[PDB]
């Protein structure tokens, strides 16, 4: 999540990620790509990365209740 | 009955000119 | 931005190299493809279903999407 | 007895086609064999012109030289800072290209796609017409301004809620003029260096000084405009100096000629009040939330490629909507169609649209701070 | 509601053939309440279009019998109040005015042969407010051209109607895209500036002429006939040298014509303005650019 502050933070990275969206979508929009992202947390992400066509779905994974612990164990 | 003779001399000229298309092609292609 | 073969003397663009292999990316392509059937995913089977309806079927049948005629995810 | 005419005619046409195809590539290869004599010219640039034929130039990969042109190279057009190609051996000047391009400009200028015109938007006819007056007129006719005499204005700033189609309106302008669009996302400028940002600004403004009818568009100005507080930080002083590249270089000494500047932000409060004086940017025009023929007419543009029936109660959507942008109507029509994929209704039923209204109007819970009113 | 406007729309068509407009007074709060309901998409927009349509049947009853116009100003008094209660904020409930007022100018199309000027201009002072206020249309802008043209035809053009077109020249050039009929309206003020006899106002509205470009493709011969109005712009009052394109468009109109008299004055008017135009580089070459016609050397005044 971006900032308006000084001597701290990153203004880079997001160039790679808006270049990811930039080269991928819009510029000859072809449905020849599937974007799969698995973040541990969501609250650090920008709101401009998740809107409607950047990542369409928000698929949460809850805790293995009892039997997925015994199962995966 | 002479159009086949003129087109025939043009066909031997087509074999010579195709031999020079493979000389302009092949012989130049050597160098 | 290409690797090309150029004469040392005439400086003519002679041939294109078949060696543009791109470091790290072409190494980022997982070529082994380890196996994981869906018997391992225990507890997220609805997420398997919305996962397949979201992702797997746009790879197979866009006619499932565009005989209805909207968009893929 | 006439089969020999076609019997020699088809073979003559076949040997003529193979003769033309083989000898044609033999002639192209002969041009390549003559191109074996052709010499790679030298990339150099003019440092300064000394005399009529003495040219202080520099090799791009090293040393400096003084050479001359060929015979007819239009030496007056050689101005210091241009690029020349030189001879290899004699090293005299052979040609000059454009100058230079700095291809960070490439990946966002010709990145701009053509669009449908301002029929795509609606409910902004005051903005279309008056913003059309401040933009389109001095390239169609700047002499009505000169019949008056008074200089045309320069640029404006759009605001309102985010995502209301400021970018979409800029794409409508991108469909309207179709000429010289230089559209920058305007936050990728500070990489980690100081004057690199400025040097990209100077290069873009010099390219805009090159081409006459240039159009600039910028978005999310607050990451690059900012506000000058008391200096105690260490990273938006870069935005102060870069901001001063904007303060000078929207005016300069030379005014920009047919170089319009279209500005769009989400918060126009935190920008510099030094920027907020007119002349630089003439007016701050508000873009609102969509009204009901904006929701509807923009929705019906979105209801175009839809396998519907005589069922579509649109006011279920619109009256059950409460202000939703063009991409939110992409969300309504798209995810309503996703509910049409649910149980594989190959047609389009109206009741999925209300479901999309439920999902999106349900998903408005995470969003607040709906406005930023400038000045 | 749909059945609530189906019972009034279906249930109030009978009473127009017999009754005086007292069922219409039993429609003022019915259209007012159905519009206050106002189904937000296609329901009561169309049901109220039916009810304003049967209101125009009551206009065939009441406003086609006596032409009182007090019944009319009560009807657009409740159209005034009916435009008052709901916002219509680019809101799409508008066919209550579209074919209603389009049938009102259909009625005025049946009135200009029958009506005197006073109640029809009260109708015009209604629909100026109705269309300039209620979400400016496209076809009642051309009915605006014929209704302010009807105000022209009241006294057959004067300074007041020259002001009535000078207030309506460039207002609806940017709201509605148009190439034909308002271009046939932009030719109308030039005789409303020659009756004034104002050459510089003819050049102000000629600055209005050259803001309408791409004259071509509109109809088959729209602009070949419009060139008569383009040459009337500076015909007898025109200069000597600013008239080259002006005395070019005299000739492209009989270019269709195989005539030898009006096409002959197209020749002689495409050649005798060199006698107007003084010493020019454009003179001494265009006298041979236009030279090459077959019928041009067949005038001894052309030899002269
Ligand atoms: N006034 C309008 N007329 C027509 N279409 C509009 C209008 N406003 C928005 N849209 C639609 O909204 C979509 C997005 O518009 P746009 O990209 O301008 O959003 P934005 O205003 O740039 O938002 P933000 O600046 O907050 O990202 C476009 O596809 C466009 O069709």
């Amino acid at each position: 999540k971006r900032f308006d502050s000084e001597k701290a933070g990153d203004r880079e990275v997001q160039r790679t990620m808006l270049e990811l969206l930039n080269q991928l979508d819009g510029f000859q929009p072809n449905t020849q790509v599937k974007v799969i992202a698995a973040t541990n947390r969501v609250d650090i992400l920008d709101p401009a990365l998740l809107r409607s066509g950047r990542l369409d779905r928000k698929i949460e994974f809850p805790m293995p209740n009892e039997e997925a612990r015994a199962r995966i164990m | 009955r002479t159009r086949l003779l003129d087109s025939e001399i043009k066909i031997m000229k087509s074999e010579v000119l195709r031999v020079t298309h493979e000389l302009q092609a092949m012989k130049d292609k050597i160098k | 931005g290409d690797l090309v073969g150029v004469n040392k003397d005439s400086y003519l663009i002679l041939e294109t190299l078949p060696t543009e292999y791109d470091s790290r990316v072409k190494a980022m392509e997982v070529d082994e493809r380890p196996t994981e059937q869906y018997s391992d995913i225990g507890g997220l089977d609805k997420q398997i279903q919305e996962l397949v309806e979201a992702i797997v079927l746009p790879m197979n049948h866009k006619e499932k999407f565009e005989n209805l005629g909207i968009q893929p995810p | 007895k006439l089969l020999e005419h076609k019997e020699i005619d088809g073979r003559l046409k076949e040997l003529r086609e193979q003769l033309k195809e083989l000898t044609k590539q033999y002639e192209k290869s002969e041009n390549d064999l003559k191109a074996l004599q052709s010499v790679g010219q030298i990339v150099g640039e003019v440092l300064k012109q000394l005399t009529e034929e003495k040219f202080i130039v520099k090799a791009t990969n090293g040393p400096r030289y003084v050479v001359g042109c060929r015979r007819q190279l239009d030496k007056s057009k050689l101005k210091p800072g241009t690029r020349v190609a030189l001879d290899m051996t004699t090293l005299t000047i052979m040609r000059y290209l454009p100058r230079e391009v700095d291809p960070l400009v490439y990946n966002m200028s010709h990145e701009d796609p053509g669009n449908v015109s301002y029929s795509e938007i609606g409910g902004l006819s005051e903005q279309i017409r008056e913003l059309r007056e401040v933009i389109e007129l001095p390239l169609t006719n700047p002499e009505l301004f000169q019949r008056v005499g008074i200089i045309p204005p320069k640029g404006c700033l759009l605001y309102g809620p985010p995502g209301t189609g400021k970018t979409l309106l800029a794409r409508a302008v991108a469909s309207q003029l179709d000429c010289n669009f230089l559209k920058v996302v305007s936050s990728s400028i500070v990489d980690k260096y100081i004057g690199e940002s400025a040097r990209l600004i100077r290069e873009m403004f010099n390219y805009a000084r090159d081409h006459q009818p240039c159009i600039i568009f910028m978005d999310e100005i607050d990451a690059i405009g900012g506000r000058r507080f008391s200096e105690g930080t260490s990273a938006d002083r870069e935005i102060q100096r870069t901001l001063m590249e904007l303060l000078n270089q929207m005016d300069g000494f030379d005014t920009l000629h047919r170089v319009k500047m279209i500005m769009a932000t989400n918060r126009p409060d935190t920008l510099d009040p030094a920027l907020l004086r007119p002349g630089r940017l003439d007016r701050k025009i508000h873009i609102d939330l969509p009204n009901e023929q904006a929701r509807l007419d923009i929705l019906k543009i979105h209801a175009g490629p839809i396998t519907k029936h005589g069922e579509i109660d649109y006011e279920a959507i619109v009256k059950l909507s409460d202000g939703f942008n063009g991409a939110d109507l992409r969300n309504v029509c798209t995810e309503a169609g996703m509910f049409a994929i649910r149980a594989d209704h190959d047609f389009v039923v109206q009741e999925d649209f209300m479901k999309a209204v439920r999902k999106v109007a349900d998903s408005k819970k995470l969003e607040s701070k709906l406005d930023y009113k400038p000045v | 509601m749909a059945d609530g406007g189906s019972e009034r729309a279906d249930g109030r068509i009978v009473k127009m053939e017999v009754d005086y407009s007292a069922t219409v007074d039993q429609r003022l709060p019915e259209c007012a309440k159905l519009a206050k309901e106002g189904r937000l998409q296609e329901v009561i927009e169309t049901l109220l279009s039916l009810e304003k349509q049967t209101r125009t049947a009551s206009d065939m009853v009441s406003t086609s019998r006596i032409l009182v116009a007090v019944v009319k100003m009560c009807y657009e008094a409740k159209e005034w109040d009916l435009l008052n209660e709901n916002i219509m904020l680019l809101s799409k409930r508008r066919s209550q005015l579209k074919q209603a007022v389009a049938k009102m100018v259909q009625q005025c199309c049946t009135y200009v042969e029958e009506i005197t000027d006073l109640p029809i201009k009260l109708r015009l002072i209604d629909t100026l407010r109705m269309v300039t206020e209620g979400k400016i249309y496209v076809e009642i802008e051309r009915a605006r051209l014929t209704k302010t043209l009807a105000t022209i035809k009241e006294q057959n053009g004067d300074v007041k109607e020259a002001a009535s077109i000078l207030q309506e020249l460039q207002v609806e050039t940017y709201g509605s895209m148009e190439k034909k009929e308002r271009v046939e309206f932009i030719l109308e003020q030039m005789r409303l500036c020659l009756a004034v006899k104002d050459y510089i106002r003819t050049q102000i509205i000629s600055k209005k002429i050259n803001t309408k470009f791409f004259q071509e493709e509109n109809t088959e011969k729209l602009k070949l006939k419009y060139y008569n109005l383009m040459i009337q712009l500076d015909q007898h009052e025109g200069s000597y040298l600013s008239i080259c394109k002006h005395y070019r468009a005299i000739y492209d109109t009989p270019c269709i014509q195989a005539e030898s008299e009006k096409w002959q004055q197209a020749l002689k008017s495409v050649v005798l303005y060199v006698i107007l135009a003084p010493f020019d580089n454009e003179q001494s070459d265009l006298v041979h650019r236009i030279s090459g016609d077959k019928k041009l050397e067949e005038i001894p005044k052309y030899k002269d």
